């Protein structure tokens, strides 16, 4: 199967046509993604299989092949950017400085932008290319615009 | 039955479009994965 490092289309055959449900991260032989997209089910890639191996209904978050990889953190000050991955639309790169989420366990990072509930997974990245969490998990504000958290696995 | 496909490489891009706000919100995380405004 491909092992390739990068971005990448959760797709399904079990609706009308080939629809995508999300997207995901691939980086040293782990997938991520959001629990919601797969439901802890299996993957697979060609002819290769992806099998789940840790994933948090909470965190909202799932690794296949190994335990979760990416660590990098958002700094608190700078501009990122959401390499959005939209259903039948090619990856398009879009730089936000990220707002805050004030939580009673602490704040979490958060992206303002509305792109459709397919590209739930798309990564978020820093000035050097590190994928500082995945967007797809938040909530619907006032003017019914989507605001994201920046969510971000623990690596052991 | 769910399967990948590669969409592209993971790198900053220099000349991007800049768009989107930055706000401050309070919210509240619930034992299902569900973010809600506390007001
Ligand atoms: C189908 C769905 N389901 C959840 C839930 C995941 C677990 C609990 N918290 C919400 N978000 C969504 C969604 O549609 N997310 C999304 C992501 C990018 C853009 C637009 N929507």
């Amino acid at each position: 199967g491909e092992t390739t490092d990068g971005v990448y289309r959760v797709m399904t055959r079990r609706l009308l046509g080939s629809t995508q449900v999300g997207v995901g991260v691939m980086q040293e032989g782990v997938f991520h993604t959001m629990w919601h997209v797969t439901k802890g089910a299996a993957l697979r890639s060609g002819e290769g299989r992806l099998d789940p191996y840790w994933g948090d209904v909470k965190q909202d978050l799932v690794s296949y092949c190994g335990p979760w990889k990416l660590d990098a953190a958002w700094d608190g000050l700078s501009e990122v950017q959401l390499l959005a991955v939209p259903p039948g639309e090619r990856a398009k790169n879009i730089q936000t400085l990220p707002g805050i989420f004030k939580t009673k366990d602490g704040d979490i990072g958060a992206v303002a932008l509305d792109y459709p509930a397919g590209t739930s997974g798309s990564p978020i990245l820093d000035k050097c290319g590190r994928v500082i969490g995945l967007y797809g998990n938040g909530v619907v504000i006032k003017n019914g615009s989507y605001v994201s958290a920046i969510t971000q696995g623990k690596r052991e | 039955d769910m399967y990948i496909e590669r969409a592209g490489d993971i790198t900053w891009e220099k000349d991007a479009e800049v768009t989107g706000n930055s706000p401050r919100l309070d919210v509240a995380l619930d034992e299902s994965g569900d973010f809600s405004l506390v007001e």
